[PDB]
Parts: C-alpha cells; structure tokens; sequence
C-alpha cells in the first residue's frame, strides 16, 4: 500500500477540518472573550462614576 | 513499503516502552514481559502537557491585572470562573484542595484528549524517520494505565476525605447499615457498599479510556482501509464529532470527581 | 415581548408589555416566554415575577387564579 | 477456513446491538426534544443546543462498539 | 462451502436489528411530531423541519449497519 | 446440502425482525395520529397526509430487509 | 435428510416474530382508538375508518411473513 | 432421533412468542378500555362493544400461530 | 438420552415465555385498573368486573401454553 | 455431558424468565398504586387491597414456572 | 470431563435475567415514588412506608433466582 | 479446553445483562427525579436525598452479578 | 485458530448489551432533562448539573462492561 | 490492555501538578478575580449610601 498516499489523504482531511474549525468554532470563543472584556470595562466605569 | 494494512494497523496500535530493570527500548515483535516496563511516549507528552498547563497559568498569575483584563488573561480567568462556579455549586466545605484539583483534572485531560485531532501518521513519521525509534502513538489518555492512575488517585482522595470528615465510627456505619439497616443484614451490605465504592473510581477511569481509545482507533482504521482520495469524506464527519467528545469526556471527569468528594465528606 | 393582563373580578392589576413571566402552576413551576404554545392551568397562591421590556423586574402577589 | 465467518458473526452482533441502542435512545431524546419545541417555539435554538450536548453522550458507547466491529471486520 | 452459510446468517442478523432500530427509533420520534401538530397545526412546517434535523441523527448507525450488511452479502458473497 | 437450510433460516430471521420493526413503528405512530384527529377533527385532511409522510421514512429500512430476504429465498435459495 | 427438519425452525420463528409485532403493533394502535372513542363517542365510526386504514399499514409486513411462514413449511417442505 | 426433537422445539417458540404477542397486545388494549371506562362508566357498553371488534384482530395472527404449533406437534409428529 | 433430556428445553422456553407475557400484560391492565379505582373510588366493583372480563382474554393463550408445556414435560419427556 | 447440564440450563431459563415477568409486572402495578396513593392520601387501604388482589393474580403464573424450576432442579436432576 | 462449564453458563443466564428484572422493576416503582413525593413533600414518610411494602415483593422471584444461581455456581460447580 | 474458553462467554452475558438492568432502571428513576426537580426547584435537596436512597436499592442486584462476572473472568479463569 | 476465535464473540456480546443499556438509559434521562428545560428555560443551568450528576450513575456498569470487553479483545486477544 | 508500571509513573506526575497548581496558581488568580468583584460591588454600595 502507498503509505505516502495515506499521508496525502490525512493532510487533505486535516485541511478541511481546520477550515471548519476556524470558520465555525473559533468566532464563538473570540466573541465570548470580547463580551467578557466589555462586561468588565462597563462595570469598572459605572463603579467609577459612583465615587463622584 | 511492505505494509499490508492489517499489519500497518497492528504497528499503529503498539506503544514505545522501556525496561525499568534493564533500561532498554521495547521491540515491534519483542516486549519485556515483566510489568516494570514504562510506556514512554505518553509520559513525555503527558508531563509535557501538564508543564504547558502550569506554565500558561503561572505566566498570567504573575501578570494578572485587576482592571480591564487583557484578551489572554480573559480566557484563563473565564475557565477559572467556570471551574469555580461548578465547584461552589456542588461543594460547600472548607477544603482548599477541591478547586485546584478540579482545574488540574479539567485542563490536563482536555489537552491530553485534544491530541487525537492531529493527523495520525505525522508524529509517528517523525519519531521513526528522524529519531529512529520503533513506534509512536501520542494520545496520553488513550491508555488504561494513565486513566487508572488518575482514578486510583481520586479513590485514595475519596478514602482520605471519608475518613477525615466523619471518622471511622461513621465510615463503618455507612458501610454496614445502608441500605437495610439491621445487623442481620450487615454481611450483605458489606459486599455492595464495597463494590459500589470500588466501581465509582474504576468506571471513572474506563469511561475516559474507552471513549478515547476507540475514538483513536477509528482514525487509524480510516487511514489503513481507504484510498487517499476518499479518506476525508469519512475523516471529517468524525473529527468534528470528536470535538464534542474530548470536551465532555474532560468535563464529566471533573464533575463526577467533585460529585464524589462532596458526596463523601458531606 | 407579549401582552400580559392580570385581572381580578373586581379591578385590573397589570396591563404592561412583558418579556417573560414565572408562576407556580398547580402542577409545578412554569415559565412563559414569547410565542409559548396556548396553555391553560390553575396557579397556586403566591408570588409571580414580571419582567417588563427593558428588563424591569417586579413581583405581584396573587391569592390564586387561572392562567 | 472456519475462522472468518465466525468473526463476521461476532462483528454483526456488535453492529446490530449498537444500531438498536443508538436508534432507540436518540428516538426517545428527539421525541422529547420535539414536544419541547412545539411548546416554546421561540427557544428552539436554545433547546437544540442542549440536545446536541446530551446526544454526545447517548452515542458514546455505540461508536465504541461500531469501532471495534469494524476492527473485527477488517483487522483480524 | 460452510462460509456461504454464515456469511448470509450474519448479514441477516445485522440488517434485521438495523431495521428494528431504524423503524421504532423513528416512530417514537414521529409520534411526538404529530401530537404537537395536532394541537397547533400552524407550526407544522416549522416542526417538520426540526423533525428531519433530528431524524438524520437517528439513521446514523442503522444505515452504517445496513451498509456493512450489504458489503458482507454482496462483496464478500 | 446444508446451504439452503440456513439460507432459509437467515431469510427467516431477517423478515421476522423486519416485521417486528415495521409493526411496532407504524403502531406507535398511528396511536398518536388517532389521538390528533380526535382533538381536532376537520384537519384530518392534513394529519393523515403528514402521517403518510412519516410512515414512508418509518418503513424505508424494513422494506430493504424484506427485499433482501426475498432476494435470498428466491434467487439464492 | 436433515434438510427436512430445519425448515420447521425457519418458519416457526417467522410466524412467531410476525405474531409478536403484528399483535402489539395493533394492541398499541387500538388503545389510542378506544381512548379516542371514550372522549368523542359520537365519532366512533369515523375514527374506526381511520383505524381500519392505519391497521392496513401495520399488517403490511406481517402478512408477508406469515405467508412465507406457510410457504416454507408446506411449499418448500 | 433428532428429526423428532426439533419439531417440539419449533413448537416451544411458536406458541411461546404467540403467547407474548397475545398477552401484551391485549394487556395494552384492555388497559385503555378500563381508563376510558373509569372516566365515564355511563358509557361502558358501547366501549365494551368496540373493544371486541379491535381485540378480534389482535388475536388473529397469534392464534393461527398457536394452531400451527399444535399441528406441528401432533399431526407433523 | 438426548432425545428426551433435550425436550426439557422446549418445555422451559414454551412456558417461560408464557410466564413473562401473562405477568406483564396483567401488570399493565391492573395498573390502569388501579388508577381508575384511585380517581373515582365509588366505582370500584364495576371496574373490577370489567377487569376480570378482559383479564380472561389476557390469560387465554398463556394458559394453553403452560398446559402444553406441562404435558410435554411429564407425559412426553 | 448431554444429560444433566441441559437440565440445569432449562431450570435457569425457566427461573430467569419468571424473574423478568414477575418483577416488571409487579413494578408497573406498584407504580400505579403509589401514584394513586399520592393522589389519594386517605384511600391507602382501599387501594392496597385491590393491589393485593390483582398482584395475587399476577404473581401466580410466574410461580408455576418457579415451582417447576425447583422440580427440575431437584426432582429430574 | 466438560460437564461443569454449562453450570457456570446456567448461573450466568439466571443471574443476569434476575438482575434485569429486579433493577427495572425497582426503577419504575421508585420513579413513581419520587413522582408522588415531589407533589406532596410532607407525605414522604407515609409513601416511603408503602414503597417498602411493595419494594420487597417485586424482587422476591429475583432473590430466589439469584440464590439458586449461587447454588449452581458455588455448591454444584 | 472449553472449561477455559466458555467462561469468558459466561462472564460476558452476566456483565451485559447487569449493565442493561442497572442502566435502564437508574435512567428511569433519574428521569422522574429530574422532572420532579424541574417542577419543584426548591425541593431539589430533599428529592435528591430520596434518589440516592432508592437508587441504593436499585443498584443492589446488578452489583452482585457484575461481581460474580469478575470472579468468573479472573478467579476461576 | 481453534481457541482464540470465540473470544471475539464473547466480547461482542458484552459491548452490544452495554451499548443498548447506556444508550437507552441516557436517552430516557435526557428526555426528562429536555422536558424540564422546556417547562422552565431559566433553570437550564441548574438542571444541567443535576443531569451530569445522575448521568454519572447511569453509565457506570456499562463502562465497566466496555472496559472488560476491551480487555478481553486486546489483553487476551 | 497491558497493565503496566506506568500506572505508578503517572501518579507521581499527578500529585505534583496538583500541588503547584494549588499553592502557586489558584490563589494568585482567584485573589485578582475576587478583588475586581469586591471593588466593583463597593461602587454599588457607594451609590446606595449616596441615596440613603
């Protein structure tokens, strides 16, 4: 059997897999991190105005 | 290359091992029978991933801004709050071990399992055609030894907490009275409450093993038994699905541990 | 949002626009979100939580009734 | 010789019982999912998420069995 | 020879169970699809969509078993 | 020789399991259909339509089981 | 000839299995019929109509099986 | 010897499954007959009628099986 | 000798299948009976009447199965 | 070998199926009993009497097979 | 000689089926117990009593079967 | 040799039946517990208690069986 | 060869029964989880934890079975 | 499969990663999280006192 061809197919499959990953799975994580940042920023600023 | 796929897969299912007694590497047809023959490749990646975990988390422990957190700090504190919420939902005692234990289990098992998503032949290609060593399979959690080590550790911890928090006078009480509560029945309960307590950790290990081991085997098969131009159409629908496994199989391993410890002490 | 009426035999008690509510129906607690399927039940004496759109939360005590 | 058909039967048992388990379990789960969706039709995207979560456990053991089945069917 | 006895027997037991799974598994589902439609039929096109979404998952393993049975019966003879 | 006897046995297993599946599936589906009409008679036009649409998928696999059972009994045996 | 006896096991299973399903498949269906009747007893015949429709589907595969269950034990035998 | 062993085993299954299908199939149906009766006892007789119409179908394919069992024991020896 | 020592298995199957069938069917029927009795207690004897009425139909087949099993055990084997 | 081990096997089969039937049937009945009792926290005796009646019916036919299993355990073997 | 192994087999069969029956019956019964408890949470000590009453009855035949399987495995084999 | 070979099948059937029974019973009981909790979130700590109580009974018989299975696999070997 | 083939069937039985048990149990439990989530969406988080608690009990014995099956299939091989 | 001395070689690596995580990873992070939480809530307390 052509082992080099089996690695060929593995690489094709992995390229399609990383496509699916970086176009469905990652945006959720980045948006969650950004939501957390917005939350903490707004909390600290609203708490700042309370002092004045 | 004279690989009949039936033998190619067999090679793929072999670990790389070492003789504790003789300091020698294992063979494709030859295994030192004595149990003292460490599985080496998983230890390297295992300890490697635990190192990477502790490194990545200390490198933010010593940068933690209490103001607006950096984008990198946010994710680590996110996972920290995730674990803390689960713990303080299921546990209520004053023990300081539970939370870091849970975080270690969660992230360590997650990174261990995540390995399988990598193409199956790549690192085995390197570790033979560069280092010359005979075999390599990389997923640490895909071996009974490591999951049973974790499971028996958790079992020792369960026993520790059950002794410490209600004493032998109560520990023997739970082990003899429940369920039927009369002394004439103590001999029967002593069986059940034993095997039950034994199944709790053992299944905990095997649950993690069986999922990952077969989860690796599929990829092996997909490599060994289909022509290149087709492999993807059966690799991809599995790989994405495995993302759903590696996460849950980590999460469950965390939660049940808490559920046991909180259940043991309280 | 959806329209919510809290009406007694004597006088009306609430007529705002709501985003969700929570009640203790005779068969258990129960939460109504928009688009909920048509449903009929009795509710036990106790509180009910209204959240008016823009998220304003308030509690109304009911001596029972039918939802 | 006499080995191959006996191994194929050992594989067929696994495949069949795995099909039984996966089909009946996901059928029950999906039935409850659909009676939930018909109740709160605006929360379909939320409940569906939970479904895909719990499905990941229902198909835990079947994909083990199926896997080993293929092994017995092709690797020995 | 003896093989062509059991090579069929297996193909049966695999594809028979694969039927019992696929049929009942969908029926339990389909029932809940109907009782929901029979209350507020205005959602029929909505629920039907979800129905197929989940039914594809039901036929995951049964059709795999049917494929292996066809391979055993025809290709393996 | 022994071949035809166990070929008949295999077809028998296949068709018994297929019958179990088709029967119980269509039974559980029809039970809910017969409930829907009662709640809302006058849409029977419609629930029966959807019931056939679902019955086709319920029977998809048992039909293959029966097809291959006959294929064995009267082409291979 | 051993060929003489195995057929009786191939039939007895089929007409057994087709019996378990075709019974229960109807036993379930008829259930939802009766509790439908007990609610709207003015519609009993109308529901009966649909019942006799749906039952005609439930008995589809079983009547095939029992058919061959005879064919094996009498025509093949 | 064995020629006259198997035909008794072939009966054990045929009347065994035929019992189960008959026992469960009615055990389900009569249950609803009770429920609809308990909600409205003033309606008992009409339900009691419809029941026997449905029941007679359920016991159709089981009873014949049991018959073919007795035959297979006595007249088929 | 095997020609008699093996028929005990036919008897065991023949009557154990009837055991499970009768037990589970009567369990379902009696459960519906008990719920009827619980909802409207001043009805009990009439529901008891109907319960025995159809319980007879439930145990009809298992009884012949058990009788034939006992006959095969004592008289035949 | 062929004499006694098969008798032990037949006794095992009888008693295992008897356990299945009795346990599941009485579980169903007792579940309905506890439901009715929780709905009527004053009719516990009035309902448990009926429960004992119908459960005395249910357990009986498994007990036939259990007694015969003991017979085959210690009177055939 | 080989005689003894099928005694392990018979014990395995009987004990596995007894476990099936006991576990599923107690599952159903305890599920109904918890359903009752959730509604009338103050009546838990009363229902917990009645539960235990029936609790021992479902697992009578399973207990017998497990006892006799221990007999077969450790006393006979 | 079979005294060595067949014991793994003997253990296999015990472990499979223990698994099915424990899983199904605990699933039913836990499902009823989850729905009771969803209907009464404040009673979560109370109902959970009863759960682990009644589950402690359900898990009794299977852990016998599985235990003996291990003994058959490694002790008697 | 002569001795090391049956072992694969022995393991197959373990894994098949464990698959049925785990799958159907977790489905029965998740169905009630989704029903609860549908009645009160805001409790989704809390109920979810109570799921992973109870579910951790469901698949214990099935995973013991799967582990020992993989052992037999790769340690004894 | 092969029950192996690794069952011990892992447990060591386990108990280490637990302790360094306990004593030197978790408190450092949770202290900062609790600090930000308390010092956002203090602003709400200040607003309440301002109204009171």
């Amino acid at each position: 059997m052509n082992l080099n061809a089996t690695i060929l197919g593995q690489a094709i499959a992995f390229v399609l897999f990383v496509l699916f990953a970086m176009k469905y799975v990652w945006p959720p994580l980045m948006a969650a991190i950004e939501k957390r940042q917005k939350e903490i920023a707004d909390g600290l600023a609203s708490a700042e105005r309370a002092h004045k | 290359e004279n690989m009949t796929p039936q033998d190619y897969i067999g090679h793929h299912l072999n670990n790389l091992q070492l003789d504790l007694r003789t300091f020698s590497l294992v063979d494709p047809q030859n295994p030192p029978a004595t149990f003292w023959t460490i599985n080496i490749d998983s230890m390297f990646f295992s300890v490697v991933l635990g190192l990477l975990f502790l490194v990545l988390f200390r490198s933010v422990a010593k940068k933690a801004t209490s103001g607006v957190p950096g984008k990198f700090q946010t994710a680590i504190e996110l996972v920290i709050g995730f674990v803390n919420g689960s713990v303080k939902d299921m546990y209520h005692g004053k023990s300081k071990l539970i939370a870091p234990l849970a975080l270690t289990i969660f992230v360590w098992v997650f990174l261990m399992n995540l390995m399988d998503l990598l193409p199956i032949d790549l690192l085995p290609y390197i570790a033979e055609h560069v280092l010359g060593l005979p075999a390599l399979r990389v997923v640490p959690s895909a071996d009974v030894n490591v999951t049973l080590s974790m499971a028996l550790g958790v079992f020792i911890l369960i026993l520790f907490y059950s002794i410490k928090m209600k004493g032998i006078g109560g520990f023997t009480k739970e082990l003899t009275l429940q369920p039927f509560n009369h002394w004439a029945f103590i001999p029967v309960n002593l069986i059940l409450e034993g095997v039950s307590l034994l199944s709790k950790p053992v299944s905990l290990g095997l649950r993690l093993f069986g999922n990952m081991y077969a989860g690796e085997l599929i990829f092996i098969l997909i490599a060994g038994l289909l022509p290149w131009w087709s492999q993807w159409i059966l690799n991809v629908p599995w790989a994405i699905f495995h993302i759903l496994i590696i996460t849950l199989q980590a999460f469950i391993f965390m939660v049940l541990t808490i559920v046991y410890l909180s259940m043991a002490s309280e | 949002t959806y329209h919510l009426d809290v009406v007694s035999a004597e006088q009306q008690m609430f007529s705002g626009l709501v985003e969700k509510i929570q009640v203790t129906g005779s068969e258990g607690e129960l939460g109504i979100y928009p688009g909920h399927a048509p449903l009929l039940t009795a509710i036990k004496p106790g509180m009910i939580r209204i959240v008016k759109q823009h998220g304003h939360e308030e509690f109304i005590y009911l001596s029972g009734g039918i939802l | 010789n006499l080995n191959m058909d006996l191994l194929y039967m050992a594989a067929a048992v696994m495949m069949g019982l795995a099909a039984i388990g996966a089909a009946i379990g996901i059928g029950i789960l999906g039935g409850k999912f659909l009676e939930g969706a018909a109740r709160q039709p605006d929360l379909i995207p939320l409940l569906r998420t939970q479904f895909f979560i719990v499905m990941g456990l229902v198909d835990a053991i079947p994909m083990i069995a199926v896997g080993l089945g293929l092994y017995v069917m092709f690797a020995v």
